[PDB]
């Protein structure tokens, strides 16, 4: 039969998850959108950062998130976009993540400069030299997303690879490849970016005590300090789980393989995949909470 | 022994 590829996650789980992404679609793009609105100095390159941000969130909303739930949630095959949907879907996400990634980091480095060295960073790199820096990262990006174009494909797991059913979108390189390849993506754009910007949230976390006589600037620098906090602390919370699973799809040999992993793999891809949603919605909402000035702003573009 | 995801 064609039944070996159907996975047994029960209705209501699948309902209760839709209804969380349908959810995080809604909080995510409004959030996201009227955000590069209000978008639209250190104020405004910070500006670019955040546009940058924004961006890779709405794409992964727009554009991930109703092939994901088709495809991966409720019906696993076939495979229905394709083959370039299928090798386009995986780099989109890993291209965005780096994209992120980096941006969190970039804004590290900026707000360290902001606060330790402010007379180097009164002339600072202009505005056209901060945009070529936002492109500069996605184009990097997009060049670290290049396994994705080549790790993944179309395969047929039918019973003799012939079943139109059967045709689905999985890894098509051998097992030791894909580890090298998910390896990568694990250090590039999760394990190495955070460190860093851990180390460095840590550094501005304590100078901005140490600093502590014209403009309210030093109440601009404690929300730039804690939202960038809880940024870095959110995308690790999210992508953690993540990157863990992915660990887990080709860490796990066949003969370690069961019936129970098989099935809660599939429940925990669920629970994994929600809070990269999470992390594409929750920066607009963060964004209000601190800011006094943008998130009254935001309301007013958002009647607008 | 047993099966194995195909998704990632």
């Amino acid at each position: 039969p064609n039944s070996d590829l159907d996975v047994n996650t029960d209705i209501y789980s699948k309902v209760l998850v839709t209804a969380i992404y349908l959810a995080l679609f809604v909080v995510g793009t409004v959030g996201n959108s009227v955000t590069l609105f209000t978008l639209a100095s250190l104020q405004s390159t910070v500006d670019y950062y955040l546009g940058s941000l924004a961006l890779s969130d709405l794409l992964i909303l727009l554009l991930a998130m109703p092939v994901e739930l088709y495809n991966f949630i409720w019906v696993h095959h076939p495979w229905a976009f394709g083959d370039a949907g299928c090798r386009g879907y995986y780099f989109l996400r890993d291209a965005c993540t780096y994209a992120t990634a980096l941006n969190v980091v970039s804004l590290s480095v900026e707000l360290y400069l902001a606060i330790c060295h402010p007379f180097k960073a009164k002339t600072l790199m202009s505005r056209s030299r901060t945009k070529k820096f936002i492109s500069a990262i996605w184009l990097a990006s997009a060049l670290l997303a290049i396994p994705m174009l080549f790790t993944m494909g179309l395969q047929n797991l039918s019973g003799d690879g012939t079943h139109p059913g059967g045709l689905v979108c999985t890894p098509i390189v051998d097992t030791a490849t894909l580890k090298v390849v998910i390896q990568v993506n694990t250090f590039m754009s999760f394990l190495f970016p955070m460190l860093v910007a851990s180390i460095l949230n840590t550094v501005i976390a304590n100078k901005l005590t140490v600093m502590v006589t014209e403009p309210g600037r030093v109440q601009a620098l404690r929300r730039g300090v804690l939202v960038l906090r809880a940024v870095v602390i959110a995308f690790v919370v999210c992508w953690l789980p993540y990157h863990v699973r992915r660990l887990m799809f080709c860490y796990i040999s066949d003969e370690q393989w069961t019936t129970f992993l098989f099935d809660f793999y599939h429940y925990f891809y669920m629970l994994t995949n929600a809070l990269v949603y999470v992390s594409a919605a929750i920066n607009p909402i963060l964004y209000n909470l601190v800011s006094a000035n943008f998130r009254q702003v935001f309301l007013s573009t958002l009647a607008c | 022994g047993g099966r194995r995801p195909y998704i990632l």
